[PDB]
């Protein structure tokens, strides 16, 4: 991974950790893979862990999360599925309620406001919805 | 212009202004008092916070950290029943002598079940769990050494981590009622009434209760160190004998003391109010039925206690004679001859009957605390958590052997201390990548050494003082100060500044230049306090005992002081495989009363304890730290509702991000933000600053913040993918 894409995955690892000390376990692995429409079982959880868990304790740090996510044409397949994901309707689009059902699944608050707020920052063509281009784009500043 | 903290003889510190400055102190004026004026040194002079109104829970969010804002803070929380605060992971535990109302209730108790520190107010119950969370994840044994003068809390603080431990990761069950139990049994026999405390240890204790792999309770093990001879015998004007021989009296059956000869206290010259003798018996007898004590071991036990009673009562009474011999089972004329032939002079005679009562006592000490270890024994064991009760650092006007082995005792206890306390500062830095840690501490191994060390130290010194054939008090001092003429800890008492340690003669004392202060010994009974040896004499007498429980407590010279170094090195090498806690307790004022805060005894306490040393390794490069969580809960009030809406750790990158402040004054750190000296002060003012101007601040920040919302779900739906993917790519 670049040196770009690192720190964005380190904001990411902070809505795993909340409580802000720098550990995961296998409570919050579960817990944000549910909020954005994913079901992961007990033992496909412990089994994930056991990868880079060297002490048996089952905590995580932010380097072995990186690793624990390693595994040609497998990247872009998961940009599209990472948009369809807040695209929930499959049309194509983003919409405000959309983003702010996924916004508030994941613990973030935030007005109404500001959730159209960040539509019309993300909104190149000014249309009022996210589309796919427009979402990589953000991805990538 | 700014107030500053500088001394006071009864505060510690008074609020003043600086009025002049020279070369080696400044002129103050007081407050309080606009005419007045007086001299301190440049060291002894601090800045103040700028609210003097506020208190934080762990004095690490505090401005500036020094002596004088740790003294006020504490203070400030102590008038507002708040008796615990932080120093990072360090706890200080101010005495209230009284009880606050929901602090230790059960209830309390689960609400800090599972917690971090931090998380809930700061308290005893948060170091006790993170003993266990620390032990259960690190697969490491831990440890909470309490520290504190006489009265200061320790022994209240150690049962508030035993009932915690026991309430939330206990058995069932009945072990947890026998740990509990433990403690308050062993007083009755350890502890005494004391000027400075109706309660007092007399002994030093570690209590370790031990885990299995599955970390449950499977036992626990009491060490015991330095229990107090002289008091068996002879006590102070306003002092008592060890509370057992004052319940027994007290509370016993028509029948006990019948068969013990039992009579009030005034009856015995070993023994001649808020204190309940007859329930605090009624108390050790409900302890003793529990912990698995017959009646028949209880009253082995009573009348042991009464034959040291009824020891003390012969002058040089017939009938005194005739009761302790029954209750020893000795002959009354071999105890007679014993107790006065080599023909003895008076005083001779008085310290063979002393000698026998503490050796049989000591002896009878060492059996309950035995006793106590085989009510929750154990094959094995993964772990234990062990706390540590002994006394710290205290002043005496008088400093004899006593005083000698516990201060040397402290030395070693607070240079464990001084290491640990640095590791974490190191381990910080490190770990929230601010590189090294430059902090150091003064090593006191030269002390210790000084001390402890063979064939040269004080300690072996003494003991060849006591295989000599006439041995002397003074011929022991002497072979001190010429072994150590030029060490830098040890000097001649006629070098103090004290008059009063002026008088005393070359050969009748040293001062030692202790952690906390020096410390001016006097050596008279040096020789006779290393020797706990009976006479072979009054030894056969009471091994061909009649009684099979006092040929039990016995089933020449032997040296006091080695004794205890060998247990001092065991206990530190337990001490050094753990994870250690340190605990700080604060006796308030001599008085035993509530809501009065002495400043400049509290002070002293502060230095002796090593919080001042304590202090001079937390002013690292970055001397102000505090959390993204808890910078978050102090200053949102400041900021316009959109940041407040955050999310503590974005909040802190918005609010550098939009005060744009230095890469190098400010670090931000994996968990914290670092301030450089000043800055955090700064920082405080430009947040405190007009409101308007700090709106715009943000506004002007706007772009970047929704593009790192953005980027912190899209990432974050990314991620998840990515493990699904790998739950996928591993299951193929
Ligand atoms: N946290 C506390 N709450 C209520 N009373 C306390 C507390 N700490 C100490 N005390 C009181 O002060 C007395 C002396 O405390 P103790 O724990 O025996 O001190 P030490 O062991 O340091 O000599 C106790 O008997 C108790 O009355
Ligand atoms: F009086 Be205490 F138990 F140091
Ligand atoms: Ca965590
Ligand atoms: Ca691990
Ligand atoms: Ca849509
Ligand atoms: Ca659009
Ligand atoms: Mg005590």
């Amino acid at each position: 991974l670049t040196e770009e894409q690192i720190a964005e995955f380190k904001e990411a690892f902070s809505l795993f950790d909340k409580d802000g000390d720098g550990t995961i376990t296998t409570k919050e692995l579960g817990t944000v893979m549910r909020s954005l429409g994913q079901n992961p079982t007990e033992a496909e959880l412990q089994d994930m862990i056991n990868e880079v868990d060297a002490d048996g304790n089952g905590t995580i740090d932010f380097p072995e999360f990186l690793t624990m996510m390693a595994r040609d044409t497998d990247s872009e397949e998961e940009i599209r599925e990472a948009f369809r994901v807040f695209d929930k309707d499959g049309n194509g689009f983003i919409s405000a309620a959309e983003l702010r059902h996924v916004m508030t699944n994941l613990g973030e608050k935030l007005t109404d406001e500001e959730v159209d707020e960040m539509i019309r920052e993300a909104d190149i063509d000014g249309d009022g919805q996210v589309n796919y281009e427009e979402f990589v784009t953000m991805m990538t500043s | 212009g700014k107030p500053v903290w500088a001394p006071h003889p009864t505060d510690g510190f008074q609020v003043g202004n600086i009025v002049d400055i020279g070369p080696d102190s400044l002129t103050i004026e007081p407050l309080n008092q606009k005419g007045k004026t007086f001299l301190a040194l440049i060291n002894q002079v601090f800045p103040a916070e700028e609210d003097s109104k506020k208190d934080v829970e762990d004095n690490c969010s505090l401005m500036y950290l020094n002596e004088a804002t740790l003294l006020h803070n504490i203070k400030v929380r102590y008038s507002k029943d708040r008796i615990y605060t932080y120093v990072a992971n360090i706890l200080i535990a101010v005495n209230p002598y009284f009880d606050i109302p929901k602090i230790y209730s059960s209830e309390t108790i689960k609400s800090y079940q599972g917690k971090s520190l931090g998380t809930m107010p700061p308290h005893v119950f948060a170091i006790a769990d993170k003993a266990f969370r620390d032990m259960k994840v690190l697969k490491l044994s831990q440890s909470i050494i309490v520290s504190g003068e006489s009265g200061a809390g320790k022994t209240e603080n150690t049962k508030f981590v035993l009932r915690y431990l026991t309430e939330s990761y206990g058995t069932g069950q009945d072990i947890d009622d026998r740990i509990v139990e433990a403690n308050p049994l062993l007083e009755a026999f350890g502890n005494a009434k004391t000027v400075r405390n109706n309660n007092s240890s007399r002994f030093g204790k570690f209590v370790e209760i031990h885990f299995n792999e599955k970390s449950s309770v499977v036992g626990g093990f009491v060490s015991h160190y330095l229990l107090e001879k002289s008091r068996i015998c002879v006590q102070g004007k306003e002092e008592r004998n060890y509370h057992i021989f004052y319940r027994l009296c007290a509370g016993a059956s028509e029948d006990i003391r019948e068969r013990l000869h039992l009579s009030s206290p005034d009856n015995f010259r070993y023994l001649n109010p808020l204190l309940d003798d007859h329930g605090d018996f009624i108390r050790m007898c409900t302890a003793m039925k529990k912990i698995g004590l017959d009646d028949e071991e209880k009253l082995d036990l009573f009348r042991v206690v009464a034959g040291v009673l009824h020891l003390g009562n012969i002058d040089f009474s017939t009938q005194a004679l005739e009761y302790c011999a029954e209750l020893l089972g000795l002959d009354q004329d071999d105890l007679r001859v014993s107790l006065t032939t080599r023909p003895l002079k008076v005083e001779q005679a008085n310290n063979a009957r002393d000698a026998l009562a503490k050796t049989v006592y000591s002896h009878l000490f060492d059996h309950v605390v035995n006793r106590v270890n085989q009510c929750f024994p154990f094959e094995t064991s993964s772990y234990f958590i062990g706390v540590l009760d002994i006394a710290g650092f205290e002043y005496f006007e008088h400093n004899s052997f006593e005083q000698f082995c516990i201060n040397y005792c402290n030395e070693k206890l607070q240079q464990f201390f001084n290491e640990r306390i640095l590791k974490e500062e190191q381990e910080l830095y490190q770990k929230e990548g601010l590189g090294v840690n430059e902090v150091h501490y003064v090593d006191n191994q030269d002390c210790i050494d000084l001390i402890e060390a063979r064939l040269v130290g004080i300690l072996d010194i003494l003991d060849e003082e006591n295989r000599l054939p006439q041995p002397s008090d003074q011929h022991f001092t002497s072979a001190v100060h010429q072994k150590h003429k030029d060490h830098f800890r040890l000097s001649i008492p006629r070098k103090s500044k004290l008059a009063i340690h002026r008088n005393i003669r070359d050969d009748e004392g040293f001062i030692i230049r202790h952690f906390a202060g020096a410390v001016c010994y006097e050596t008279t009974q040096f020789v006779e306090k290393n020797n706990d040896a009976l006479h072979m004499s009054l030894e056969s007498l009471i091994c061909e005992s009649r009684d099979k429980f006092i040929r039990e407590l016995f089933e020449s010279f032997i040296s006091v002081g080695n004794k205890f170094k060998t247990q001092l090195n065991l206990l530190l090498d337990k001490l050094r495989s753990t994870g250690a806690s340190f605990i700080r307790c604060i006796k308030p004022n001599l008085k035993m009363t509530s809501h009065h805060f002495e400043g400049a005894q509290i002070l002293s306490q502060l230095q002796c304890s090593g919080m001042v040393s304590v202090l001079d390794l937390m002013q690292g490069g970055f001397p102000s730290r505090a959390s993204f969580h808890e910078l978050y809960n102090m200053y949102k009030k400041y900021m316009p509702d959109k940041l407040a809406r955050l999310d503590p750790r974005l909040f802190c990158k918005a609010l550098f991000k939009a005060l744009g402040l230095n890469e190098i004054d400010y670090k931000f750190g994996l968990t914290k933000v670092f301030f450089r000296p000043g800055k955090f002060a700064e920082f405080d003012q430009i947040m405190k600053s007009d409101p308007d101007h700090l709106a715009e601040l943000v506004k002007r920040v706007n772009h970047w913040l929704i593009c790192s919302r953005w980027k912190k779900v899209q990432w974050c739906s990314l991620s998840v993918i990515k493990l699904k993917n790998k739950i996928k790519y591993r299951a193929e």
